RNA sequence: AGCCAGGAUGUUGGCUUAGAAGCAGCCAUCAUUUAAAGAAAGCGUAAUAGCUCACUGGUCGAGUCGGCCUGCGCGGAAGA
RNA sequence: CGGCGAGUAGCGCAGCUUGGUAGCGCAACUGGUUUGGGACCAGUGGGUCGGAGGUUCGAAUCCUCUCUCGCCGACCA
């Protein structure tokens, strides 16, 4: 996946997440929606 | 002409009878017969106006049979 | 330097050909020949006169 | 020498290769079936025929035309040292041609009406402008399209011989270039391939990949054959390249249509 | 790239940013972006701001550049022992103060505006927000 | 918000007529049939088809949705 | 890098000192001469001063800022 300080919902269905308390964009429909660490 | 089976919106030309060119896999990607197509389609063209920039529908049973409404210019 | 007697070569920079003796005497280094009926230059196209040189197969019809 | 014995005795297992010889840069051009069909006849003969043959890649050929018309073009030629004393002027135009399917890209009409120019000399500068054609001004590649009219000019009594104005022609005629600024010609290919009916559009993308201007698909009962428009260039290897994407189900076919002035891409990559 | 043309003399003070700037209505148009930092703007940022608007409509509206150099900027050549003179004029700059309007868009609806300014910051140092015009 | 539905008629709308059929884009950005449905928000195609959403039906049954100004936190944050 | 010397017709040099008018030689076009060219004899055109900003009545000129191009040297641990 891909690290940013910033990361925004690309898809419709992205979604957000705070696992850990690090913040995720896991998706459900496409892998490389998949980021986190914003 | 049942639910979305087997049927495209075409029709470029029924002036010219079996249209290659503008047409190709456009009827030809399910697998329909062109000399087929000349049967049923021409059968009622003769009695219509021709040429015209006119759309049909072409739906195949499961059988390999299908059925036609011709319609309005756009 | 070879010569090749008749407009009927067909050879460019390859095509093994084959030698026989004499000069051109217009041409500077010029000094042997080709057997119009040998590898790479066979017969000039169709001549009938004195066809023992430039090797063409006779009108066979 | 052996090399070219090495074919004539390994032809004879096989007519589905063939051998050519190329046409301007008498390199040996080897054809055949695919990569496998190829692969083993390098060892029949680095091996039986001792031969470690570089293999290389197949070649081009890549023409060059001008991109505009010219605007007066001139001859001059003066080196007198008495004796001599050859002088030939003569001022010409070409004109980028109409680009036509008849192989007369080559068309000059006499515009002198009198005397300007002698009468015996128009052959000379005739001679003259063709043979400068095969330097194309790259590197001396197969120009075409030059409209080639020309208009004025003067001559040297007594002494203006072919020798001033054929090469006064050519001094010209390299004005007319290095001022209208020509580009290259590629040669493109018609290739027809058909695809059943599953990776037929997978298929497009690769070819549009090279470069390929789609023309039109139609379908059969089996399989639809593509026409389509490809660069030369793009062009090897494209039987396995495509056969891998056609699960080696597809054959493709090649036919010449017309020359392509070289893109940027394509362009600076000839100059040397 | 905007540059003051010829004016009164080339090297000029380092200066102060103290204050609250001037301009800050949005007087031209509908819309405009005001600066909600205090900073200096070069002229590199305020052109490459531009691009990302004059793009993001393509073609329409006007587009008013409120700010303008008018400063400028030198800096010693590189490796050279300090003292031995002022410095040689590199680039200029707009000194910018809060509650500036820095520019100013009208012609296309609030929605695109909005969008068009989020580009126009992501190039700019200072923050900024954006501002529409109001009556009186 | 979930659970079953619908989501259409002309309309392949031009052109570059190779082709952009709601989905490359350039324009209009309609009217009808309506409980409702945009000549289109996304996925998917050479170009379609296929899969959803807008909005609308019913059921369930109580609060729910989106911006504005700040306080205080997380991430950005890796050296012998 | 800083820093004293050049930038002028097609080519090479003048003219800048002390501001007022752009020249010499060769090149180039034209004519004579000769059987013709070279050569040699006559006539003429050609820049308007590297580019920009100043100062004066007046800027090729005297000053400033950039550019292109040469020379001097960017040393002492």
């Amino acid at each position: 996946m891909k690290v940013r300080a910033s990361v925004k919902k690309l898809c419709r269905n992205c979604k957000i997440v705070k696992r850990d308390g690090v913040i995720r964009v896991i998706c459900s429909a496409e892998p490389k929606h998949k980021q986190r660490q914003g | 002409a049942k639910k979305v089976q087997a049927y495209v919106k075409l029709q470029v030309a029924a002036g010219m009878a079996n249209p290659s060119p503008p047409v190709g896999p456009a009827l030809g990607q399910q697998g329909v017969n062109i000399m087929e197509f000349c049967k049923a389609f021409n059968a009622k063209t003769d009695s219509i106006e021709k040429g015209l920039p006119i759309p049909v529908v072409i739906t195949v049973y499961a059988d390999r049979s299908f059925t036609f409404v011709t319609k309005t210019p756009p | 330097t070879s010569y090749i007697g008749g407009e009927g070569h067909n050879l460019q920079e390859h095509s093994v050909i084959l030698i026989r003796g004499g000069r051109v005497k217009d041409l500077p280094g010029v000094r042997y020949h080709t057997v119009r009926g040998a590898l790479d230059c066979s017969g000039v196209k169709d001549r009938k006169q004195a066809r023992s040189k430039y090797g063409v197969k006779r009108p066979k019809a | 020498e052996k090399m070219g014995l090495a074919l004539g005795r390994l032809a004879k297992e096989d007519p589905s290769f063939r051998v050519w010889t190329d046409e301007e840069s008498n390199q040996t051009i080897i054809a055949g079936m695919g990569e496998l069909h190829l692969d083993i006849i390098v060892d029949r003969m680095k091996r039986e025929f001792n031969v470690e043959a570089n293999v290389g890649k197949p070649q081009v050929a890549y023409r060059e035309t001008i991109r505009q018309k010219v605007t007066d073009v001139e001859g001059k030629h003066a080196k007198q040292s008495g004796g001599r004393g050859q002088y030939g002027h003569v001022v010409i135009d070409m004109y980028p041609l109409e680009p036509g399917s008849n192989p007369k890209g080559y068309e000059f009409i006499n515009d002198i009406k009198g005397g300007v120019i002698p009468g015996e000399y128009i052959p000379a500068v005739d001679k003259g402008i063709q043979e400068q054609l095969k330097a194309g001004p790259l590197a001396g590649y197969p120009v075409v399209d030059m409209g080639i009219r020309l208009h004025f000019g003067s001559y040297h009594d007594v002494d203006s011989s072919e020798l001033a104005f054929k090469l006064a022609a050519s001094i010209a005629f390299k004005e007319g270039f290095k001022k209208a600024k020509p580009v290259l010609l590629e040669p493109i290919m018609k290739v027809e391939v058909e695809t059943p009916e599953e990776n037929t559009g997978d298929v497009i993308g690769d070819l549009s990949r090279r470069r390929g201007m789609l023309k039109g698909q139609e379908s059969e009962v089996t399989g639809v054959k593509i026409h389509a428009e490809v660069p030369l260039s793009e062009m090897f290897g494209y039987a396995t390249q495509l056969r891998s994407l056609t699960k080696g189900r597809a054959s493709y076919t090649m036919e010449f249509l017309k020359y392509d002035e070289a893109p940027s891409n394509v362009a600076q990559a000839v100059i040397e | 790239m905007l540059q003051p043309k010829r004016t009164k003399f080339r090297k000029m003070h380092k200066g102060r940013n103290r204050g609250l700037a001037q301009g800050t209505d949005v007087s031209f148009g509908s819309f405009g972006l005001k600066a909600v930092g205090r900073g200096r703007l070069t002229a590199r940022q305020i052109e490459a701001a531009r691009r990302a608007m004059t793009r993001a409509v393509k073609r329409q509206g006007k587009i008013w550049i409120r700010v303008f150099p008018d400063k400028p900027i030198t800096e010693k050549p590189l490796a050279v022992r300090m003292g031995k003179g002022k410095g040689n004029v590199e680039y200029w700059v707009a000194l910018i103060q809060p509650g500036k309007v820095l520019y100013e868009m009208d012609g296309v609806p609030e929605e695109l505006a909005r969008e068009a300014f989020k580009l126009a910051a992501a190039k700019l140092p200072i923050k900024t927000t954006f501002v529409t015009k109001t009556v009186m």
